[PDB]
């Protein structure tokens, strides 16, 4: 399951 | 969206032409590069489920992605219905398809979102959408992190840019990302840079590495 | 449109130059591609019938389509008059009357009457009723102008599976004027019109496979 | 224009740069195609006569059209004076040139438009302007409906588009438009399509005809 | 006199 | 400018970047074609003298024209002082001189005071009238052609000729003949119409 | 900037993306042609010192000019400190406070909205315009003595160049008028000079320009 | 961001499309030229941590720089937790808790918590604290992307002095990530022979304006 | 000292 792309926050 | 008026009330406001066009254009220009998702999230600030559906539906291309997104949404709605089963001028309870805006009216969405306490159906739906979008972004990643190797004449900065662009799109867990940084980044620098970096020893910051190979 | 002002009151506001231009430009650039309909719906948020008519009247081309749209509108107004008849009789002047079909379409009603109905308690949403009729007509145009049948969408020998699925569901959306078009027949057809290699992989997956699984399998 | 403020008052608001530029550009780009008139009408929502004159006067080209328009305006003002003869802090009655904004001040226009009952001089003047614009659009129609004939290789949809665009510019009564639709449309289709349409029999709808030649 | 170009609505 | 806010009070508001840019661009693109003056007038709705001076001072080119305009402004200010001759009481409003109306010897706050006084002293509208008089003189000067040089070409459509005619007339006027300068065929048809014919009838006849 | 709200109060409002971009673009397109200064002044209407610094600092090129401006600002700040020396009470602004380097946004608002107001934004803007005036004069590409009508140059184009140069040079009005009175006619080309001499001095520019049209 | 409405109350407002696009475009067009930092600071006026993260996350390229920034942020957050530790323990119903470093960076705090902190009396300015951390990292990026050393800026044989000074202070700004004796020494030292002679004749304490007038 | 560039006002 992908971890998402929000590097910040 | 829902916005605050001067009377401290949360009230509906029409989605703007600027917002509509900004989203259409970012999908046209960036497709499903990772930064599309934060932009989606920012452009849908305060959105009702109706607004979120408007943004998704105004996309013309990429109908494979948009159908996959529908699949993800329906899976999340079914799970909602499993965890929150439902049974005169009173507020009914939303089912999964109500949160996704296909079986609920705008006025019902406003009622839920402005109720005390609020049922934030816009934010719930947005979460489901971003789950599907994340799956799309990962699937459409053109490159694997293992194939990112610094060219014999490639500036180190350009190599690192490619490395972390790929890592971002691939969306691994943070432990696997860390492993990649501690193992692959220096391992795949070109011979000269790799020598300098290994001489720096572990625990060096990315800033120190990049200064060293400039 | 009718909007809430900063103090919570429902008031009329002139349609904006940005809205006007956005609608003209989307019709000019996209014609009757399906995604024009959600855009129409969004640009007419809060619209009165007068605003909806402005948007339709500012379209320069596609005048055959506009005649068809006008005919759909007249059909829906007649259905309104059948299912929501207004008892005839003298109509006291200076008082809110009940809207007939031609009032909802803005042909026999004034802007002030439309505001009165839309801001009534409870509101009589003549703008949303009319918009439903318009979108029904526009959807018929979208289907009529769809260039290709879903049966003619077949994966090329070297065409990546993703591009074929893009073409397949674009075509389906236009032919139905709807994305809610996924059924067992459709997935059957997607696999059937796949190329030999992809078709073999897909048939090995078996039924019940998701689109994501199909696309991963043929990557 | 005249707008509603938060006190429920109708008050003057300066015409915006966006409105001004939009009108200039629509005249530049579309000249006197029929769709220019509804755009004019929409862009002048709430206009005072002064605003209407600003919109007309900022047009740079097309001075033959603008002079014809001025003449229609003068005719309508003269008819107003013929039908409404006008015999200390008290509001005077508008004459035709007051409605057209040449002999009235902005404050007088506001006074009339916000009076109880209102004298809607902006809407009266706009009606006159649109009468003039209608005559210009009819005059500048490039082709007669009699000369709209389907090309041997022209798709029927494109032919009907040309047919109804011409009909829109010519602005005949609905009865005259229907007569053209009932005789010319089929008469001037190309041989193959005309055969198919005649096979349909009389009384065919536009949707039916377009489907039949698709 | 011309009938106008407002295809939809009150004219 | 001075505008009414959402609660009905007259207040000063900064000139907007959109307005500033619109004026600069119209001067750059159209120079002193006549339609530039109505645009100026609309873009300065509610302007104080300070705002009008901002709009005039942001023009980069056309400095010859700007000097002509300045001379017109000073002439109008002199006539104002001739027709409205004027220490001050503490905390009291003084009367504007010609140079106050043009914004050279007055402050923004004084301009606001005059424009929002009851009754208002409309120094912005007076100054704008002076500016537009100067601008009309400039438009007439930049007109490239005399109405006498507008003759219908042998094979020029009558509409194009009329467009050129009235374009020229408008520029030359800023600060019977149409027929006489039509080409022979059109001229014959037009005179055949007789007198009292409208432009619409004339253009229809020569179409 | 500081704007008035519906309570009749003066309150802070963030500088807008439109203002920021407008200023960056005018510097990019016009450099230090004279009309840049009225544009600066108009785009900074109601600005705080922080906002003024934002506008200057977002400029990317022209760093020689920007350093000269900074030196002019520091000189003006020193003169202010010479002439205006300095619990729960409001302190007095020194020069670096007016220039926004030692003052907080909240202090700038406090000064600008106090009764009576200390208009630190307008004071700083005055200093900035002093520096910009000096840069515009320095960067003027041409001397008024070198503006001469070409044999085939229209008189209007010559006068446009003449007065653009004069505007950039920023001499006193007496010096400008002396230039108009001698150089303009002197440096016209032979034919125009003949006509303009026949008209004599004291003819208006409009009359001169019509005569040579 | 948090802004004052028309009646003087501090309220949350969605970040605007104009702001989002302005930031994305300035990064695309200028990369990390120094003037991007003041632009960042102006475009994030009143921003919450959520808004600041939106701005950083919408950047598509420059992922090396973004990783460096993430590291700078984490370092500043760790220092915050050391110097401003939050007493661990129970939760007080209806009461404002104190932010830790990850709350200021918007990773472990909600938008509603951020609004609560920023509009409290007195305000806990988590947006401005985070913005200070972000600008620290961005200045590090600007310095690293500076292409040239000030020692390599020497007036060309025919180069106008004005152009040389432009290159000189452009370079100094990028190398320091800021516009603020060795430097003037260096300016004269690396001027071309004729200009250097004139400038040395002017002596010490001459202003840049006087130097540029002297070598024009 | 330069006179400034504000031709008007
Ligand atoms: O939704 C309905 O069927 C309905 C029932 C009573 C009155 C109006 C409607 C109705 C609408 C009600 C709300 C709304 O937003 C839109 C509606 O549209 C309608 C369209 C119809 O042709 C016919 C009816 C409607
Ligand atoms: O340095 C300060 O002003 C300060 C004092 C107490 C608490 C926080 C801060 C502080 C800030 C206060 C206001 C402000 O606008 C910005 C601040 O930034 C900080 C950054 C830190 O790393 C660490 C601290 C701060």
């Amino acid at each position: 399951s992908p971890s998402g792309v929000f590097t910040f926050g | 969206p829902i916005v605050q008026n001067l009377q401290g009330q949360m009230v509906h406001q029409c989605i703007s032409p600027r917002t509509l066009n900004a989203w259409v254009k970012v999908v046209e220009e960036k497709a499903f590069s990772p930064e599309v998702i934060p932009m989606f999230s920012a452009l849908s600030c305060g959105a009702t489920p109706q607004d979120l559906n408007t943004m998704l539906n105004t996309v013309g291309g990429h109908q494979a992605a948009m159908q996959m997104l529908k699949e993800t949404i329906n899976e999340e709605a079914a799970e909602w219905d499993r965890l929150h089963p439902v049974h005169p001028g009173q507020m009914r309870e939303p089912r999964g398809s109500d949160i996704a805006g296909t079986t609920s009216t705008l006025q019902e969405q406003i009622g839920w979102m402005t109720h005390n306490p609020p049922i934030p159906v816009g934010e719930i739906y947005k979460r489901w959408i971003i789950l599907g979008l994340n799956k799309i972004v990962r699937m459409y990643s053109p490159t694997s992190i293992l194939d990112i190797r610094q060219g014999p004449k490639e500036p180190f900065r350009d190599y690192v840019d490619r490395f972390y662009k790929t890592l971002r799109a691939e969306q691994a867990s943070q432990e696997v990302k860390n492993a990649a940084t501690e193992t692959l980044l220096v391992q795949n620098a070109n011979p000269d840079c790799k020598t300098i970096l290994k001489a720096l020893g572990p625990g060096a910051t990315l800033e120190e590495m990049m200064t060293a190979c400039q």
